[PDB]
RNA sequence: GAAAUUGUUGAAAGGGAAGGGCAUUUGAUCAGACA
RNA sequence: GGAAUACUGCCAGCUGGGACUGAGGACUGCGACGUAAGUCAAGGAUGCUGGCAUAAUGGUUAUAUGCCGCCCGUCUUGAAACACGGACCAAGGAGUCUAACGUCUAUGCGAGUGUUUGGGUGUAAAACCCAUACGCGUAAUGAAAGUGAACGUAGGUUGGGGCCUCGCAAGAGGUGCACAAUCGACCGAUCCUGAUGUCUUCGGAUGGAUUUGAGUAAGAGCAUAGCUGUUGGGACCCGAAAG
RNA sequence: AAAUAUGUAAGAAGUCCUUGUUACUUAAUUGAACGUGGACAUUUGAAUGAAGAGCUUUUAGUGGGCCAUUUUUGGUAAGC
């Protein structure tokens, strides 16, 4: 009788969806990538700021 | 006949109502009314009257006294989104206030008890209050928008 | 007569089966969109190291929204704009990119928005006004069984397992996304950007491919 | 009746449902069959080929009557034997005795053939026959006699 | 707006109950589409249509074409249902015994089919016996064999019947009949 | 086509089927990565206005 | 004993027509529902 | 070398202010929180408090004010038109009835159908009853004389609802009315063929043909009634100059 | 020798095997047409859509048209 938004009425959120919980308990919505550090290629440097 | 009568009448059951689902929960308070606060009466019979807040009680309202030989305010009932307010606090850990709830307003001139519950604790307000010089004064003096005051703009 | 609590146990229960079943599938495809994301991110990276150039696979989903009203519209154009069912302004649906659907995209440039919708605003389009076809009507989605009932002979038991069968372009695309009613959004909160709407993305206009700024737009009509 | 009609429909309506351009007039296209030859001559050929102009010999004073005749095929017969006695008569076959049918009695004029009549013997007592019927008749072990 | 793609609040064109105006016929329609409903039974269905069905749409079926259908292969002791008129025959002279279910029997008709000891049924008590419609040989007259259709699609080359009174040599027979007068159809 | 699809599918089924003979549009093409190593870019500006006649 | 149209009385409004639509002020007037 | 920051994007991160709405009316669903009992914001508002209990709210009306609003009817591509009719008001004021019809529909009976020219009868223009004919239908085709509808289970083929059989089901087969397509057979016309025979010119069997018919091929009509349509009638109403 | 327009095709009314009918046709049971019997299901044969598709009867009004972008004829031109 009535549409809710699951965007933002937690409850049905949780009804369709069950993983909602955990996403949220894992925060996963932020989560921190591998730091990793490959530098790129002079050629590549060269050909960016080449005029 | 005047007129020819229909094939089909109404019933006349009431239904019931489908059960609702509407908890009553309680009432935070914004973080600015803290006991002891100073109001400033926006509305009401005591209107612009600075006024010291004492309990919250459990009909939402606000439990104030002016005190009552200050302004002349008594222990009362204020609603809180007619209340600015301000930033200066007085110390209320001497007001019993225990007492005071719904029930001690029940409609039902002046109670003599309403007359001693108001001067205990004005009293122990008013020993407080002297502490901060010009407090009563102030406390005694009607709060007024002068030309130019800007609300969204004063601090209170 | 039993029944009472007896096969509401036999149901409960079984319910409860099919949530696991989802709660490890929608688990599923979070890995399955970071690592794929992650992969493409180190792929970029790898490939600059070595002193080369990574182009990603050109998109093969798009999102469409009509942008034009209804009259004064040639005859090409509108048989193109009705087979891909936007018949009202701000009405919006995926499209499947190949040649055959591309060309029909090229037709009808001048009266729609299209872009490359991200994973967010393709949630986001699903969770709120995603809507089913069934026998007609169109029914809310807003519970599970509702899917599971109409898409369930393709897999697809979920509001998330339909929004990984549109946003990966599943074998089953056409029947997924064809189950979705086309959307209907509100005008752009924002506004429009631009003061015309009218002209192509690319002369300060709002017509055309925009790419990935079609999802800004989507947002703020969503 | 008048109040089921369209005109009590009409009313209020300017033009009677007749158009405000080209009106309800008296005789646009002529009156009665003119121009079948002109401007009517579309709804003519197409509708009615063979309207004009003449075919084979007149007949001055022609009596219907003279060629009175009526057909009755074998595909009915029987009918003409009351049912009572018609049941009688299938059953028993037989030359010696065979149902009489006067069939101007009747009064058809001409038996013809359309089909089939079980093996039981008619005795057909006709003004005219096909052919055929008068075949199939004694196909059954009857006869045709005729009359007049 | 919509672009509409089709003619908006369109009825869907079918006879939905009868245009009749009979009780009994009301409540066979009653019975029908209760049946209907709760049987998923497809004769059913076809019935409670038929039932709907305007005097022309339902052509007389007669007891000869009756015959004749039984005569189909493993079909002799099917009950023959007729939403409809059924008609007498003279022509067949032999005919068997059977259980026609039906709206109306002729005088001529419901004789001939008792004379050889068979059963005329109404259609409702036909559906107290076969709920399902078991064992039932659904049977529809000629719809073409009426005289209007002569007429439909007249035109040149067509070869149609003209809408004519009177019929004879000298009523359209001439001028585009004949190749000898202008030209023909 | 027809001669050819009786084919594949003859030839898979008595394999062990997996088919696919239905055709299909151009797909979009994939991720790729193209190499500098013999090809370093080469960069063009646009060019004046000129009249040769 | 209608209407056009008229006299009187009462009330209103009126800076080169009048009448109308949405809305509310103001005056006048009134139904219902409370128990 | 190591940070920051901007920019763009994400979060099923938290959170404040404001507005409109509150359809539904026992329960039933999908869920959420809880060790649990329970609880809940989970298939649509409830809780608490006050004021009035009447012109207070609301309706009607006149006026005022803001924005807006050209005279309707008509013919026209286009009218508010410097196009026409209309000063005002009442009362009359225009698609009818009839003969014969098409399509559709309802009803009666059905290879038939139609009592009402007439007769009988009557509580008298009614109602009730009826013999003989007639009409239309049940046969067509030829200008005519004239001839006249089964090779066959009243045919083969293809689709076909429904039904029948098998299967738990999906499916597979059997039969297949209406209807549609297609190829054939039958009757008349036309044109060939011309047996047995003959009051030697009659007779016309039989088998055929890019011909042809408003035909056969297990009948569908007859009648009353209605809307719409058709023709003739003063013919929707008012109108000539004329004869 | 374009662009725009435009014909057909994308299968069950399909493809393959076996070998019947005739007065047509071949030097020829050769062919042509129509068949009987057998082999293979929905990735059965591109996309997208499909408030389904097909079919039948009868009848109104209408048969002065005008405009805009583009193509375009007559005219110096035109609100031609
Ligand atoms: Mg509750
Ligand atoms: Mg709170
Ligand atoms: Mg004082
Ligand atoms: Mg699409
Ligand atoms: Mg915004
Ligand atoms: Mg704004
Ligand atoms: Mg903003
Ligand atoms: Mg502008
Ligand atoms: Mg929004
Ligand atoms: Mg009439
Ligand atoms: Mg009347
Ligand atoms: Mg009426
Ligand atoms: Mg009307
Ligand atoms: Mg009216
Ligand atoms: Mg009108
Ligand atoms: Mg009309
Ligand atoms: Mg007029
Ligand atoms: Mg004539
Ligand atoms: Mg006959
Ligand atoms: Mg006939
Ligand atoms: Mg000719
Ligand atoms: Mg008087
Ligand atoms: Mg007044
Ligand atoms: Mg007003
Ligand atoms: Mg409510
Ligand atoms: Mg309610
Ligand atoms: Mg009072
Ligand atoms: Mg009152
Ligand atoms: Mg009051
Ligand atoms: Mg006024
Ligand atoms: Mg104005
Ligand atoms: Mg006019
Ligand atoms: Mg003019
Ligand atoms: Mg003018
Ligand atoms: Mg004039
Ligand atoms: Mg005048
Ligand atoms: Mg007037
Ligand atoms: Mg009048
Ligand atoms: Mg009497
Ligand atoms: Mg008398
Ligand atoms: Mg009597
Ligand atoms: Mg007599
Ligand atoms: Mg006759
Ligand atoms: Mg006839
Ligand atoms: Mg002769
Ligand atoms: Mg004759
Ligand atoms: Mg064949
Ligand atoms: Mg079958
Ligand atoms: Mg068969
Ligand atoms: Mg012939
Ligand atoms: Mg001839
Ligand atoms: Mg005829
Ligand atoms: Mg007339
Ligand atoms: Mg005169
Ligand atoms: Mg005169
Ligand atoms: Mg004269
Ligand atoms: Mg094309
Ligand atoms: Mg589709
Ligand atoms: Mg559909
Ligand atoms: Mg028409
Ligand atoms: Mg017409
Ligand atoms: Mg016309
Ligand atoms: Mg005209």
């Amino acid at each position: 009788v009535l549409k809710k938004n699951p965007l933002k009425n937690k409850q049905v959120l949780l009804r369709l969806n069950p993983y909602a919980k955990v996403f949220a308990a894992e925060k996963l919505g932020s989560k921190k990538a591998e730091k990793t550090g490959t530098k790129p290629a002079a050629v590549f440097t060269e050909t960016l700021k080449h005029d | 006949s005047a007129q020819k009568a229909p094939k089909w009448y109404p019933s006349e059951d009431v239904a019931a109502l489908k059960k609702t689902r509407k908890a009553a929960r309680p009432q935070k308070l914004r973080a600015s009314l803290v006991p002891g606060t100073v109001l400033i009466l926006l509305a009401g019979r005591f209107r612009g009257k600075r006024v010291v807040y004492l309990k919250h009680l459990e009909d939402n309202t606000l439990l104030i006294s002016g005190p009552f030989k200050v302004n002349g305010v008594p222990l009362r009932r204020v609603n809180a989104r007619y209340v600015i307010a301000t930033s200066t606090k007085v110390s209320v850990e001497g007001v019993n206030v225990e007492k005071f709830n719904v029930e001690y307003f029940a409609k039902e001139e002046i109670k003599a008890e309403r007359v001693e519950d108001q001067k205990v604790v004005d009293k122990a307000l008013i020993a407080e209050i002297k502490k901060t010089p010009l407090l009563k004064q102030y406390l005694s003096a009607s709060f007024s928008l002068k030309n130019g005051d800007k609300p969204h703009m004063l601090k209170f | 007569a039993e029944q009472v609590a007896a096969e509401r146990a036999a149901r409960k229960a079984a319910n409860k089966e099919k949530r696991a079943i989802i709660l490890e599938r929608n688990a599923a495809y979070q890995k399955e969109y970071e690592t794929a994301e992650r992969n493409i991110i180190q792929a970029k990276r790898d490939a600059k190291a070595a002193g080369s150039y990574y182009v990603e696979a050109q998109h093969k989903l798009v999102f469409v929204v009509r942008i034009k009203g209804i009259n004064k519209i040639p005859p090409k154009p509108r048989k193109v704009l009705q087979l891909l069912r936007l018949t009202r302004i701000n009405s919006g649906t995926f499209v499947k990119v190949t040649k055959a659907t591309l060309e029909l995209l090229k037709l009808i440039e001048p009266y729609v928005a299209y872009g490359y919708p991200s994973y967010s605003t393709i949630r986001q389009l699903v969770y709120k006004r995603g809507f089913g076809k069934i026998n007609k009507q169109r029914v809310p989605l807003s519970d599970n069984a509702i899917i599971e009932a109409n898409l369930g002979k393709y897999g697809i038991l979920s509001i998330d397992d339909l929004i990984h069968e549109i946003i990966t372009v599943g074998p089953h695309f056409k029947q997924a996304n064809n189950f979705l009613w086309p959307f209907k959004l509100s005008n752009p909160s924002g506004g429009w950007g631009v003061p015309r709407k009218f002209k192509h993305f690319i002369q300060g206009g709002s017509f055309g491919n925009r790419e990935e700024f079609i999802n800004k737009l989507v947002k703020s009509m969503n | 009746p008048s109040r089921f009609t369209k005109t009590r429909k009409h009313r209020g309506h300017v033009s009677a449902g007749k158009g405000r351009i080209g009106k309800h007039r008296k005789h646009p296209g002529g009156r009665g069959m003119a121009g079948g030859q002109h401007h009517h001559r579309i709804n003519m050929d197409k509708y009615h080929p063979g309207y004009f102009g003449k075919v084979g010999m007149r007949y001055f004073h022609k009596q219907q009557a003279h060629f009175w005749k009526p057909v009755l095929n074998l595909d009915k017969l029987w009918t003409l034997i009351p049912e009572d006695k018609r049941d009688q008569y299938l059953k028993s076959a037989s030359k010696e005795t065979a149902p009489v049918i006067d069939t101007l009695a009747a009064g058809y004029g001409k038996i013809l053939g359309k089909g089939r009549i079980p093996n039981v013997p008619v005795i057909v007592k006709a003004r005219f026959v096909s052919k055929l019927a008068e075949e199939k008749i004694r196909a059954a072990g009857g006869v045709v006699e005729l009359i007049a | 707006g919509i672009d509409h793609t089709s003619k908006q609040h369109k009825r869907s064109g079918h006879r939905t109950a009868p245009k009749s105006d009979n009780v009994y016929l009301k409540l066979l329609v009653k019975l029908y589409t209760f049946l209907a409903r709760r049987t998923d039974a497809p004769f059913n269905k076809v019935v409670l249509k038929a039932l709907f069905l305007s005097k022309i749409n339902r052509p007389p079926v007669s007891v000869s074409r009756i015959a004749r259908a039984l005569k189909q292969e493993g079909a002799a002791n099917k009950t023959v249902v007729v939403v409809g008129t059924v008609t007498d025959d003279a022509r067949i002279f032999e005919f068997p015994k059977t259980t026609v279910a039906a709206l109306r029997f002729t005088a001529g008709a419901r004789a001939k089919i008792v004379k050889a000891g068979g059963e005329c049924i109404t259609l409702d008590q036909l559906a107290v016996r076969a709920p399902k419609g078991q064992n039932t040989l659904i049977l529809r007259g000629p719809r073409n064999s009426r005289e209007a259709v002569r007429h439909f699609g007249m035109g040149p080359h067509k070869g149609k019947a003209p809408r004519i009174l009177s019929t004879g040599r000298k009523f359209e027979r001439a001028r585009g009949r004949r190749r000898s007068k202008g030209f023909k159809v | 086509r027809v001669k050819a699809n009786a084919a594949k599918r003859a030839e898979a089924k008595a394999q062990g089927v997996a088919v696919q003979l239905k055709r299909q549009p151009a797909q979009p093409r994939e991720s790729r990565i193209v190499s500098t190593e013999g090809n370093v870019p080469q960069t063009l500006a646009p060019v004046p206005y000129e009249t040769f006649i």
